[PDB]
């Protein structure tokens, strides 16, 4: 079970239902496409990695890595992670 | 072991894993599954490369320690249109801003 | 509350520093007051004698971030068994995506310079209120 994602520029992301889940807000928004226009395609595609990331190291034994954010996302990054509450 | 893969056409990205041991053509079945479109009208490349359907996803240097949950390797995606295959085109994601003076 | 224990029974303990950051070990005293012991470059090991019923907790040395200790806040040393000493594993929790965002920022960012950035009222609040050892012993308070 997949959900759509769509940035402001109309790029399409597709993830899991459950990795999505995630972000109380993207629940309250299917609760499946959502579209957000104040994310762009640079932002909401580290947002799945994050997604990716979380559920692949949340209860896990094995070494952690650092998640990784360029500094020239880190800003709107920052103000997408405030509005999914993530 | 599990690879994490983009898998992207057009402005479609697709987040999904799969094992270091499945093959290119199982792959298609997962993207089959998402997108509905048959594996005999996929192509799957790496970058400009080509992907033959018996081959494993390590084999064509999807690795689990290169293709990461928070950096997934990226797979090219074309459909074939009818009777024949649209040619690779990925749209690139937007270009972050200027760092402000402050950054 | 938060106090270690006066025992006096010994316990040899490893320090390992599996993370990538520069770690500050941190004794809570018999009083509950924090004392700071000297930091682990990342992935290295110290062999440190320490007391059973000793409360510590470990956080990243430049930023004061949180750091788990076998997958918890807090390690208390405990009986050597066989006289091996016990595995302290430090490393990075998952952060929220919220929290790391606030992390890279405050270290691209000078302090004085955080209300010039254009975001909500909130979010400078946010990284005005940096990770503190005093206030993550309020909290577990
Ligand atoms: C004074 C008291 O009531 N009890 C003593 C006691 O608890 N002493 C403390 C003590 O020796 N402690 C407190 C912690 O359990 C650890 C231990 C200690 O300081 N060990 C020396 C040490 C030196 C360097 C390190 C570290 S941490 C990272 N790198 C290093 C080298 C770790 C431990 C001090 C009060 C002297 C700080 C005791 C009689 C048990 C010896």
């Amino acid at each position: 079970m997949y959900v759509k994602l769509i940035s402001s520029d109309g790029h399409e992301f597709i993830v899991k239902r459950e990795h999505a889940l995630t972000s109380g807000t993207i629940k309250a928004m299917l609760s499946n496409e959502v579209n957000f226009r104040e994310i762009p395609s640079h932002v909401l595609s580290k947002v799945c990695m994050y997604f990716t990331y979380k559920v692949r190291y949340t209860n896990s034994s094995t070494e952690i890595p650092e998640f990784p954010i360029a500094p020239e996302i880190a800003l709107e990054l920052l103000m997408a992670a405030n509005f999914l509450d993530c | 072991m599990d690879v994490f893969l983009m898998i992207r056409r057009h402005k479609t990205t697709i987040f999904t894993d799969a094992k270091e041991s499945s093959t290119v053509f199982e792959l298609k079945r997962i993207v089959e599954g998402i997108l509905k479109r048959p594996p005999d009208e996929q192509r799957l490349y790496k970058d400009d490369q080509l992907l033959d359907d018996g081959k494993t996803l390590g084999e064509c240097g999807f690795t689990s320690q290169t293709a990461r949950p928070q950096a997934p390797a990226t797979v090219g995606l074309a459909f074939r249109a009818d009777d024949t295959f649209e040619a690779l085109c990925i749209e690139p994601f937007s270009s972050p801003p200027e760092l402000p003076d402050v950054m | 509350v938060l106090r270690s224990v006066n025992s006096r029974e010994p316990s040899q303990v490893i320090f390992c520093n599996r993370s990538p950051r520069v770690v500050l070990p941190v004794w809570l005293n018999f009083d509950g007051e924090p004392q700071p012991y000297p930091t682990l470059p990342p992935g290295t090991g110290r062999r440190i004698h320490s007391y059973r019923g000793h409360l510590w907790l470990f956080r990243d040395a430049g930023t004061h971030d949180g750091l788990l200790v076998n997958q918890t806040e807090l390690f208390v040393p405990s009986l050597n068994v066989d006289g091996q000493p016990i595995f302290a594993n430090i490393t990075l929790p998952v952060y929220t995506l919220k929290e790391r965002c606030l992390q890279v920022v405050r270290s691209l960012v000078k302090p004085e310079n955080y209300r010039r950035l254009d975001i909500v009222r909130s979010l400078y609040e946010d990284l005005e209120d940096h990770p503190n050892v005093q206030k993550d012993l309020e909290r577990l308070t």
